[PDB]
């Protein structure tokens, strides 16, 4: 087929991005996190409500008591049962949202590992372009400098982009537990590696040396004999 | 608008840190609590509380038979049990909301303001810091930067992310109670989280990177190599230049990376009280280890410095063969000349920069002026026939400053004479009276190409405008070079590396002056401009900006006769601008179409 | 344990006090809500003491076993 170019991944990207950010779940103001809390909270409330509107119950239909205390019991018994229906309401609202959410969750993490797939087979090519690069290489301080700035932030972009691709080809809690580490806020944060990936690949990191620079260096290093031009291989890289 | 120093900036921080320092958030949250079950548990409260009241009352009534009143009150305790352990949640809600939001969110309210004070007064230097990295390519080099990036890249990334947050955090106690909204509250959770990793007490710790930082930056690190010294290295081994004194790029490199860890001591400060840990007033250490880079660069690198500045560029020009140029940069009685700058946009132009001065070497701000000289290719360039450059290194004794500069050109032979004034530095006083001069037997001459000679082009100013005690001009490439040197050095020693205040003007990116009255729209009164429909109006676009609609027109009434005027402005969208006469157009811009905001450089002219 | 011990025998004694009647209105309320506050720290030691009883009592011996299996 035609690959589409840088532009052309990006915005492909965009779009699914785009995809994601127009599903609309059970619209609840609070996060999943708050919901399955919030669900353990009231179903213990109403497990044990339940067990002594249970036993209070069974107290009132033992009879052998006063007519006018077995009616303040009663009313007793109303305000138990009013609350218990009260707290089974919120329970309704939480489980019913979470039947809504799965759904349209699961469909929606299908869908993007589907245009997922589609994206990376316009760049399949380009992983066999890049080894005939490799094999052919065999030495800087400039070069080797990069490779210990930037390998921190590659290792763990690579690994969290091959995790989730390898956890939705296959649907959820080893998901949502990567979910909770690529959005937590620490200094060590994804978004950190993410941002001193793009540092490192432009120069804005102090003394001015971006990537792209270094590893143009080492292609066009004159023992580089693969196929295409120095712009081509650089443009792969890139 | 002056930039006041390390000093300034350290105190700035200092202050703020004192602000928080002093905020009480007097009670016991994990800071966990789902704030959006306020109405959920109030209710569930309510329900439970009144229920145990009436069976309450009911036991302690009498009346009841024991076996009874013994199963009553198990199913006392048991409905008291859960009553507790729900308001267990709802205590904390309710203190979060009451007690503690409110003295937050005023505290990070304060220090988002206080900080977006401190960050306008080194802005500048962003711009004038990536100027050099552009134009960048030991064992005690590499050793520095292994030793520095990783604690370099934690502070910058923990400093920027805990201003984005504070910045847009809810500050109004009052919308995070009842109907508060994913957003808001997921601002607090995520700020609550990066304070907990900024505090948190193991060996990858921010107060880790904090003093790691300072160890390189002085060179407490085995080698005894600062970052100060290599960086000092890179910087003197320029093969192709930026604007401004080796002594000025160092010094920036200098405030860049106080001004990182005096935040860095900031947020830790910030991020404890929004953890309510017990109170350290890192002022102490924050201003020893500031105050060390300072004497670091007084001592071991700032002598080894140059305060020559030259123009970074250079422009291939064609001049005159046949004119015979008189130049003349000459500051008013009181004034001194503080910088200037080729540019070559609307045609070959020298701009000049004067002012008053302040004591140290400092410049006064709103006395400050510039002119504008046209045709300098005809002074510098000749075109068909060689030029004689007399070349001599021009220096005055210290005290002077230079106050007037007069270039002449006859029959393609180029000289210059410098004029300096005694100046006190104690008071800031010129001297009129005790004048100095010089003026260029030993001489260059260029030979002139069809195609042009390399002219100066860019900025010939210090990094910091300061008046200048020396001047020549050098040739080579066919290549002609302005070079002054600064007083920076003796006014950084009295000023800011004496931990005294400090008023330094930085060297402007543009023109700082305009015929045109509120040239610059900030606020939404447009002073001299005049509306006349609602059609009209101050957009706030960050810095704000004039807009137009329909028919909608801005005015401003107003030149010499038969003279050339330069017109520059900042534009977007698709406008009409006019200088109308009311019979005549002198000046006219349609027919420009933009997506964003760039700038239009145009000349016009019985 | 001991806190436990105590703190069950009294609030014990003063519920069997509460639930034989014979008490004026007003104080059997005080001496309930005694009875709460005294139950709440009960409830909230037996918490402690319930944790501590299952950690040495199911966990330790099912985890000292496999640890002891897997060193070997």
């Amino acid at each position: 087929d035609y690959f589409n170019g840088i532009y052309g991944f990006a915005t492909g990207i965009k779009d699914i991005m785009g995809m994601i950010f127009k599903t609309d779940t059970g619209g609840s103001n609070l996060t999943l996190d708050e919901i399955l809390k919030n669900q353990n909270l009231l179903n213990d409330i109403s497990g044990k409500l339940d067990g002594i509107n249970g036993d209070l119950g069974d107290l009132i239909a033992q009879g052998n008591l006063n007519s006018e205390l077995a009616k303040e019991l009663l009313k007793i018994s109303n305000e138990q049962n009013q609350m218990l229906n009260h707290v089974n309401a919120q329970l309704n609202a939480i489980n019913s949202t979470l039947n809504i959410y799965l759904p349209k969750i699961t469909s929606m993490l299908n869908e993007v590992m589907k245009q997922n797939h589609v994206l990376s087979l316009q760049i399949e090519f380009l992983s066999k372009q890049l080894q005939e690069i490799s094999d052919k290489l065999d030495l800087n301080v400039l070069i080797n400098s990069t490779l210990t700035e930037i390998t921190p932030a590659y290792q763990r972009i690579k690994y969290v982009n091959e995790k989730f691709d390898e956890l939705t080809s296959t649907v959820l809690n080893e998901l949502t537990e990567l979910a909770k580490s690529v959005t937590k806020n620490d200094m060590d944060s994804f978004e950190f590696y993410l941002q001193t990936f793009h540092d490192v690949m432009t120069g804005n990191n102090l003394f001015g040396r971006s990537a792209l620079k270094t590893a143009s260096e080492l292609i066009t290093k004159e023992n580089v004999t693969t196929r295409g031009s120095e712009i081509g291989k650089v443009y792969n890289f890139l | 608008d002056y930039f006041n120093g390390i000093y300034g900036f350290a105190t700035g921080i200092k202050d703020i840190m004192g602000m928080i320092f002093k905020t009480d958030t007097g009670g016991n949250l994990t800071l966990d609590e789902i704030l959006k079950n306020q109405n959920l548990l109030n209710d569930i409260s309510g329900k439970l509380d009144g229920i145990n009241g009436d069976l309450g009352d009911l036991i302690a009534q009498g009346n009841l038979n024991s076996e009874l009143a013994k199963e009553l009150l198990k199913i006392s305790n048991e409905q008291n049990q859960m009553l507790n352990h729900v308001n267990a949640q709802l205590n904390a809600i309710n203190s979060t909301l009451n007690i503690y939001l409110p003295k937050i969110t005023s505290m990070l309210n304060e220090v988002m303001k206080q900080n977006h004070v401190l960050s306008l007064q080194i802005e500048f230097l962003s711009k004038q810091l990536q100027e050099i990295s552009d134009k960048l390519d030991n064992v005690l080099i590499n050793s520095t930067l292994t030793e520095i990036t990783p604690a370099y890249q934690r502070i910058k990334y923990v400093n920027e992310k805990f201003d984005e947050l504070t910045s847009t955090v809810e500050k109004n106690p009052k919308s995070y109670q009842d109907n508060v909204t994913k957003e808001v509250i997921e601002n607090l959770n995520e700020l609550t989280e990066l304070a907990k990793s900024v505090t948190k007490n193991d060996m990858d710790s921010f107060e880790f990177y904090l003093q790691t930082f300072h160890d390189v930056m002085t060179g407490n690190n085995l080698f005894g190599r600062s970052a100060l010294k290599t960086a000092s290295e890179l910087i003197t081994k320029e093969n192709v230049t930026t604007r401004g004194s080796e002594i000025g790029k160092v010094y920036n490199f200098l405030i860049v990376l106080t001004s990182l860890q005096a935040k860095a001591f900031l947020t830790l400060t910030a991020c404890r009280k929004l953890l309510g840990l017990t109170d350290i007033d890192y002022t102490q250490i924050m201003n020893h280890h500031i105050d060390g880079q300072k004497r670091e660069f007084r001592i071991n690198i700032l002598p080894t410095l140059s305060n020559n500045f030259s123009n970074p560029s250079y422009s291939k020009n064609r001049g005159s063969d046949i004119d015979d140029p008189i130049v003349v940069l000459e500051a008013a009685p009181g004034y001194a000349l503080i910088g200037f700058e080729i540019l070559n946009d609307p045609l070959p132009i020298l701009k000049g920069y004067q002012a008053r001065l302040k004591p140290n070497y400092q410049v006064d701000r709103e006395s400050m002026s510039e002119t504008i000289y046209g045709d300098i290719h005809k002074l510098f360039c000749p075109k068909q026939l060689e030029q004689k450059y007399y070349i001599k290194d021009i220096e005055f004794p210290e005290g002077y400053v230079i106050t007037k500069i007069v270039f002449e050109k006859r029959l393609n032979q180029l000289g210059y004479e410098v004029t300096a004034n005694f100046y006190d530095p104690s008071t800031g006083s010129i001297d009129l009276n005790k004048v100095k001069v010089e003026s260029s037997d030993e001489y260059s001459i260029i030979k002139a190409e069809t195609d042009g000679i390399y002219m100066p082009l860019g900025v010939v100013s210090e990094t910091f405008l300061t008046p200048i005690y020396g001047f020549g001009l050098t040739v080579d490439n066919a290549a002609i070079t302005l070079t002054g040197k600064s007083y920076l050095r003796e006014s950084l020693l009295e000023t800011d590396l004496l931990n005294n205040e400090t008023y330094l003007i930085a060297s402007p990116d543009g023109y700082i002056s305009s015929i045109v009255e509120n040239w610059n729209i900030t606020s939404d009164n447009t002073g001299s401009w005049r509306a006349n429909n609602n059609n009209a109006f101050v957009d706030k676009a960050g810095s704000s900006s004039l807009y137009t609609h329909k028919d909608g027109e801005f005015s401003q009434f107003i030149l010499k006769p038969k003279t050339n005027y330069v017109i520059q402005y900042v534009i977007k969208g698709r406008p009409a601008i006019y200088l109308k006469n009311n019979k005549d157009t002198l000046f006219e811009d349609t027919k420009n179409n933009f997506s964003d905001f760039q700038t239009v450089t145009k000349k016009f002219n019985v």
